């Protein structure tokens, strides 16, 4: 019996010892291909926003000439109170589009797999 | 002393799954309190980037806030490394 | 593309399904100094066709007592869950790619045990009950365990992600850190599979055929598919957990061929086991999880918990 | 016998060769030739609709590179 | 409410930076090395000011810093870059452990060139 | 609102609909208590993830081991006045008045 | 009735997710962060009474980031406008709002 | 407008909640309960929920078993009574069908207030938020922060599990 | 969007073979055929009537048991925390209660099948 738990439990420490060394290495790897993205976020963050702003522009200027007709309709009327920037609903921002893109958008991500 | 002698022997007789249980937790439980290595543990998950740095506006009074990612001032990972 | 995919996936499942009941007959002869079919195909090939073919050109029939509702959906649940539990397996690379895809193999088996309950309660026959409720039981006894079991292996993977496990074994396998988790788990998933010596719904000696007695040609058929691929299946998930097979992301096939023979060789040792063994009696399966295998999980969950932290171990991705 | 057990042995492995051979050629055959790509992530699937979008042809694994720089 | 003001399209336009994300996986430590200044100034300006309308200018200039950038990089060596990222693209996790012989040969490449 | 917060509180509403109006079996009145909570769940599960409230995430699994508990106590009392009368209709826990 | 044993004691028992301005896990915003930071300073000490009638434009801005109903009513009464001059024929979509756009990183 | 994925799934989950509320027997009752948790899972699903909708689905299928086999102990009768068995239930089932038709016509052609208040419909598309960021899951974020925030919600529940299987031992002993 | 049309494809093709099943072989269905099996003989009472649970105390266990792995399933995620000795302290603590109420149900027979 003392032979068998022996080995057994020799075999256990090899085994914590080499996954020690590995998780470590693969915790260093993380690090890494997070700083990665780190230094990649500055450039996406001024392509989101000029993207975001033109999308918004662009339904500004079909609301625009959509809602001329209709009497008392301010175009691009905030329905806030305050004037400070708020984020776009996804609604606003793919309001006046395709089917595609709007399902794209909502459940691109979700339904990936 | 003597007592607690056969009865760990009538255990280890008669019930050695709940003896072995026994052991595993009390080791899982009072172990970690002795080890070297939790502190290691806590720092690696803070040195973990998961999201953006922002950088401070400098006001000329900041001596040990790094101006380039490559200055010497700011947190070292090269205890990392060699772990 | 997708389509060919999911047919690609399942018509061979499908045909190794067939062939397992072949290298059943076969082993199980071999071990009993007899043979096992050789008569039909060259060494018993042409066997699991002449099977299928005598099976699906027999009477179904619907006993007069049943409720004929439950008792047709019964087996189309069991026959496509069986399928659908293949979807998340990393071969090396899966079907479907879930982040939490041991979660959704949990939760789609825990759904599988009801067409076991419904075909039983359906057919309205004594023995049918008697099997159906020896399944409940089964439940009870093993599905707490072989949740934490899961727990305890996948805190060193660092997710509930199938593919990170090909990565947490890159240099070691998993098996070597957790035997005797691995060890309560193939015995949870031999109860879990309802096989030999946890057997206890069938109830072949006891109940002559127990939740299934009723149930002919076709639909029983489709019972006997679905609980070998679950066999497969499962034996397959234990070839990923605990033995990762090196994988190179330029030549998959190599992995393909490594993780087949492993899957293979689970399948065989279950074959054998049941040739090894005399039954459990189903109040002492419970006795056996809830007395001796609970609290040894227990205890190594707490292990498993700690040891990470203890050595500064700890897996990446949160 | 005992290798007598071996031809179904062999049928079986095969026909359980085929679903991961078959996963990784399809994979390769939708995804340019390279491994489709894992997006476990927003951070992922925002690189993938990044891709989609510069690529010209609405394909993510189309690949533009120093030569799309003028 | 008050109406909202936007920008015109013409001040949204900007020489794109139009490599995919294997290349700029493979470019990014060098990239946060070398642009730091322009990328810092603007995420500052961006949480700074809690509003997109106002950083547009810094958005421009990290533009033309990460072009900058690419262009040294195609200019004095193109070559072990192309390995690098297609190694790099050939993973569906883009993982730089593959890629060690390439990754190393384009890092003496800048750092002997530039 | 939108339409699928209607079809939640919908299903709360029925559920406790089916709680209220009894008919001989006490376990479907039970089954329509679990009803409850499962919506319960879904539509916290909605309001929590659609408001991005990150530590608000933990508040279902509460629900649910509460809801087992309720559960588990149902059951017991159910076991009790099975063995009671060799059955579990209402009509025959009426040996107290008002 | 309430016994504020929290205060007395300074302990945070449940007041880390009372509200969803409150220090997050890795630093994550709720959805309406500033909205409810705000109405919570404007109301901040005043008491309940003040704080309805003083702190209600804070707190209807509160809500409509929440639950956005004049938000999704506007872009109803803009798409109705647009499905009534569409199909007289009155009003062309543009080509970047019928899937022909040119896109941009 | 997208699919409408989710309001199909959501008046399955109505329809199942209207086939056990019915209150049939409780084989067709533990069946009814099971569609709508797979359903609801797949809601959850839907917004982002991966873990909770599991989660759920896994929880009440464990329940369900346990009910089924009370339900065969407990609460059988010679004849169990199904959707059309019965004019109760029938009655019940086609009330509560067409109840829930009422309430989704009357929401969805105009913009009615019910009970609470009104909605014009669009498709929950509308309500998302556009948000790019994160190597993680804010879902599985705020649940593991149970261990580092909810020390409280802890011991609480810990302490009422404990105390539940003391009751559930106190209350069956007869005597 | 791809795994619901896994699901669609598995449910009919199992719903298919059942459609053969029953539609490609001769049927001669008649009373005796169909009766109720009890191995030569007619039952005597109704399959329907109530069956016993031995183990009901261990079914209400373990339905609160259940639900402690939905408190132990966000242990990966947990672990990746600052503050570890709060987790590990807490994790600890949850497991410690459940192996006290597995010994209290079991010291005081709870675990025992009734007779
Ligand atoms: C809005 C309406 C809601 C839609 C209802 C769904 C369709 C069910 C209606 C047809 C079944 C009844 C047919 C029948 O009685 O015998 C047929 C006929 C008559 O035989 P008979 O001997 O002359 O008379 C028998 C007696 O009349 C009576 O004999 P009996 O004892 O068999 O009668 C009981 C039967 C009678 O039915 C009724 O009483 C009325 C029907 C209302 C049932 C709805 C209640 C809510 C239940 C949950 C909601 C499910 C979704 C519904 C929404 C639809 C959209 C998807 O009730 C049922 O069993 C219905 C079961 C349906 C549930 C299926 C879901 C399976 C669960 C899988 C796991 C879940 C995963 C997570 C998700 O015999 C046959 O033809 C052979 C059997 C045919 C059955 C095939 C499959 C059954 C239906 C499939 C279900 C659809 C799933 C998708
Ligand atoms: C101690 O005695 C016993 C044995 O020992 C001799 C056994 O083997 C044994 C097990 C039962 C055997 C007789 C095996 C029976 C074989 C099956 C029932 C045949 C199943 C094969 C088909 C239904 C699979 C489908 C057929 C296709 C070819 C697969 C592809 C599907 C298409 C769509 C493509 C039992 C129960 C037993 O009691
Ligand atoms: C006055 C009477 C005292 C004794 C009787 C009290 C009866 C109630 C039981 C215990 C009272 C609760 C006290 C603990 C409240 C938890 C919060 C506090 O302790 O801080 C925690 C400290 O953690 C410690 O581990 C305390 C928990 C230890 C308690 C375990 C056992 C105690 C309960 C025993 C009785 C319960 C029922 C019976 C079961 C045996 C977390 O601090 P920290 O993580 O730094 O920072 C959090 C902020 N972050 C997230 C931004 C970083
Ligand atoms: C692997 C899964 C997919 C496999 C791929 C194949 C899919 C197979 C689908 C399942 C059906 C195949 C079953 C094989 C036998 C056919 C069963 C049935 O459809 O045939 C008869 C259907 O016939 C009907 O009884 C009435 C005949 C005509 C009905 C009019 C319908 C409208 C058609 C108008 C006629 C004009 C020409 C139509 C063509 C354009 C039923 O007669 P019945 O005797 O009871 O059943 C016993 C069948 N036996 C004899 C073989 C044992
Ligand atoms: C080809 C001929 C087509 C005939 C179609 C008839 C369908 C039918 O219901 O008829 C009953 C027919 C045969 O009975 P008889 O009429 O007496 O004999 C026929 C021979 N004369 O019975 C059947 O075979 C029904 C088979 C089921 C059809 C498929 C639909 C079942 C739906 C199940 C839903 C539950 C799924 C749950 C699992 C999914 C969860 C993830
Ligand atoms: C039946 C039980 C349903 C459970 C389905 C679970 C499937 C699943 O887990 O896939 C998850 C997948 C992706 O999740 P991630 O892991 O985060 O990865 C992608 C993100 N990058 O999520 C999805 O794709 C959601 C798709 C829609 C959900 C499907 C809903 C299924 C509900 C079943 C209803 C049955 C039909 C209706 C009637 C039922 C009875 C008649
Ligand atoms: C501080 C550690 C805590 C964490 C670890 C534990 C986690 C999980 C393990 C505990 C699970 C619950 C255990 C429940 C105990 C039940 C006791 C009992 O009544 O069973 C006895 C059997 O056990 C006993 O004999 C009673 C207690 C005897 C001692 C048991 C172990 C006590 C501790 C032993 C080891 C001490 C510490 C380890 C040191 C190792 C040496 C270095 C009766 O057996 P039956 O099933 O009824 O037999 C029926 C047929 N005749
Ligand atoms: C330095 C820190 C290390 C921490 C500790 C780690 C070392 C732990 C050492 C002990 C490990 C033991 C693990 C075993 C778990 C269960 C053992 C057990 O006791 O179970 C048996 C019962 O278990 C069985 O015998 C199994 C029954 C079914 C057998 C099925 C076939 C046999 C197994 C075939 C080979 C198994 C291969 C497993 C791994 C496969 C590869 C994945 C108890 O039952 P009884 O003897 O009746 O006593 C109860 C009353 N006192």
């Amino acid at each position: 019996g003392y032979s068998m738990f022996a080995v057994g439990i020799g075999t256990l420490l090899f085994g914590y010892w080499s996954m020690m060394k590995w998780n470590r290495e693969r915790r260093r790897l993380q690090i890494e291909d997070f700083e990665a993205r780190i230094a990649l976020m500055p450039l996406f963050q001024a392509e989101k926003d000029r993207r975001v702003l033109q999308m918004l522009r662009e339904n500004l200027e079909e609301e625009a000439i959509i809602m001329k007709d209709v009497p008392d309709w301010k175009v691009g009327e905030s329905v806030f109170h305050t004037t400070r920037w708020v984020t776009p609903m996804m609604g606003e921002l793919y309001g006046l589009r395709t089917n595609e893109e709007i399902l794209s958008a909502t459940y691109g991500f979700i339904w990936y797999t | 002393a003597g007592r607690i002698a056969s009865f760990l022997k009538n255990a280890w007789a008669k019930e050695p799954v709940l003896v072995a249980s026994f052991a595993i937790g009390g080791l899982a439980i009072i172990l970690p309190s002795l080890s070297p290595y939790t502190n290691y543990a806590i720092r690696i998950n803070r040195a973990t980037p998961y999201n953006y740095p922002v950088p401070l506006r400098d006001d000329g009074n900041m001596p040990d806030v790094p101006s380039h990612p490559q200055d010497p001032q700011g947190p070292s990972l090269e205890w990392l490394k060699n772990l | 593309m997708f389509m060919i995919n999911i047919l690609s996936l399942i018509i061979p499942i499908l045909l190794a399904v067939a062939f397992l009941t072949l290298v059943e007959r076969k082993v199980l002869g071999y071990m009993q100094l007899r043979k096992g079919p050789n008569v039909v195909g060259p060494y018993g090939l042409l066997q699991p066709i002449a099977d299928a073919l005598k099976l699906f050109t027999k009477e179904p029939l619907r006993p007069a007592t049943s409720s004929i509702s439950m008792f047709i959906i019964a087996p189309i649940l069991a026959l496509s869950l069986a399928l659908t539990m293949w979807v998340p397996l990393p071969m090396p690379y899966p079907l479907i790619n879930m982040n939490l895809g041991v979660l959704f193999m949990l939760a789609m088996s825990s759904l599988a045990v009801y067409s076991i309950l419904w075909s039983g309660w359906a057919s309205n026959s004594k023995y049918a009950l008697i099997g159906a409720l020896r399944a409940v039981a089964q439940t009870i006894s093993y599905e707490v365990t072989l949740a934490i079991i899961l727990l305890s292996v996948l805190l060193m993977n660092g997710s509930y992600t199938l593919s990170t496990l090909i990565t947490t074994q890159e240099h070691i396998w998993m098996i070597f850190t957790s035997w005797p988790l691995a060890m309560m788990w193939f015995i949870s998933t031999l109860a879990e599979t309802n096989r030999a010596p946890f057997d206890l719904t069938e109830g072949e000696s006891e109940l002559v055929s127990g939740f299934n007695v009723e149930y002919a040609a076709g639909p029983f058929a489709m019972f006997f598919m679905a609980e070998y691929a679950n066999i497969i299946m499962m034996n397959a998930f234990t070839a990923i957990l605990f033995l990762g097979a090196s994988h190179d992301p330029h030549t998959p096939e190599l992995y393909t061929i490594n993780f087949v023979l492993k899957t293979l060789a689970l399948t065989i040792t279950f074959l054998w086991i049941r040739a090894s063994y005399p039954r459990f009696r189903y109040d002492q399966l419970m006795h056996l999880l809830w007395k001796s295998f609970l609290p040894l999980t227990l205890a190594l969950c707490m292990w498993h918990i700690s040891l990470p932290i203890m050595t500064a171990s700890i897996p990446p991705q949160s | 016998m005992w290798f007598e057990i071996l031809p179904g042995i062999a049928v079986m492995a095969a026909c359980l060769f085929i679903p991961g051979m078959a996963t990784a050629h399809i994979h390769k055959f939708t995804n340019g030739g390279k491994e489709k790509r894992v997006a476990h992530f927003s951070y992922q699937w925002n690189l993938m609709e990044r891709d989609r979008r510069i690529s010209g042809v609405n394909r993510y694994h189309v690949t533009k590179g120093l030569e799309n720089i003028d | 409410p008050g109406i909202v003001e936007l920008p015109t399209l013409e001040d949204l336009k900007v020489q794109e930076v139009k490599v995919s994300s294997s290349v700029l996986k493979a470019a990014a430590h060098h990239y946060g090395a070398q642009c730091d200044k322009p990328n810092k100034e603007f995420m500052l300006c961006r949480w700074e000011e809690k509003d997109p309308r106002r950083c547009l200018e810094e958005g421009k200039l990290v533009n033309q810093c990460a072009l900058d950038f690419f262009r040294q990089i195609k200019r004095h060596c193109a070559e072990p870059f192309t390995e690098y990222w297609t190694c790099i693209d050939y993973s569906g996790l883009q993982l730089f452990r593959h890629c060690r012989k390439q990754q190393a040969k384009f890092d003496e490449c800048v750092l002997d060139k530039l | 609102m939108p339409l699928v917060y209607m079809n939640i509180i919908m299903a709360f509403a029925i559920a406790l609909a089916g709680l209220l109006m009894y008919r001989s079996h006490l376990m479907s009145s039970l089954l329509c208590l679990e009803g409850m909570m499962l919506s319960l769940f879904i539509m916290s599960t909605l309001i929590i993830l659609n408001t991005h409230f990150t530590l608000a995430n933990m508040m279902p699994i509460i629900l649910l081991v509460f809801a087992a508990c309720e559960a588990a106590l149902g059951l017991s009392l159910l076991v009790m006045v099975s063995n009671t009368y060799g059955t579990d209709y209402v009509q025959n826990l009426n040996l107290l008045q008002c | 009735p309430f016994f504020d044993v929290q205060k007395r004691l300074g302990l945070d028992l449940d007041r880390w997710m009372t509200i969803q301005s409150a220090e997050q896990p890795h630093k994550i915003p709720g959805r309406c962060h500033a909205f409810e930071k705000e109405w919570i300073e404007c109301a901040h000490g005043i008491g309940g009474i003040r704080a309805e009638k003083e702190c209600k434009i804070e707190f209807d801005d509160f809500v409509e980031c929440l639950l956005r109903q004049k938000t999704m009513k506007r872009l109803s009464a803009i798409k109705r406008q647009r499905d009534k001059l569409i199909k007289e024929g009155k009003y062309t979509p543009p080509p970047h709002h019928l899937g022909k756009e040119d896109p941009r990183p | 407008m997208t699919m409408y994925i989710a309001f199909i799934l959501s008046t399955i989950f109505v329809i199942g909640f209207v086939g056990f509320s019915s209150k049939p027997s409780p084989i067709y009752g533990g069946l009814g309960l099971i569609v709508s948790g797979g359903v609801g899972c797949g809601i959850v699903l839907n917004f982002g929920g991966s873990f909770l909708g599991l989660m759920v689905f896994l929880i009440y299928l464990g329940g369900m078993l346990v009910v089924f086999g009370y339900t065969t102990a407990m609460a059988t009768e010679m004849y169990p009574e199904v959707w059309v068995s019965n004019k109760t239930v029938f009655g019940a089932f086609v009330s509560g069908l067409m109840m829930e038709f009422c309430m989704v016509y009357y929401a969805l052609k105009e913009e009615e207030v019910e009970i609470i208040f009104k909605f014009n419909g669009l498709g929950d598309w509308v309500i998302y938020d556009t948000g790019d960021s994160g190597f993680f899951s804010e879902e599985a974020m705020g649940i593991a922060a149970l261990y580092s925030y909810g020390t409280w919600l802890v011991i609480v529940t810990g302490w009422s599990l404990l105390i539940g299987v003391v009751v559930i031992m106190e209350i069956t002993r007869g005597n | 969007m791809n795994i619901m049309l896994t699901l669609l494809t598995n449910v009919t093709l199992a719903s298919l073979l059942v459609l053969i099943a029953f539609w490609l072989p001769q049927l001669n269905a008649y009373s005796e055929k169909t009766s109720p099996y009890e191995c030569g003989f007619d039952p005597m009472g109704s399959a329907r009537l109530p069956f016993s649970m031995k183990f009901f105390l261990v079914a209400i266990t373990f339905l609160l048991f259940d639900l402690e792995i939905a408190l132990l399933l966000p242990l990966p995620w947990a672990s990746q925390t600052n503050n570890l000795k709060t987790m590990l302290t807490m994790a600890l603590f949850l497991l410690i209660l459940l192996a006290a109420s597995l010994a209290y149900e079991w010291t005081q027979k709870g675990l025992e099948w009734a007779e």
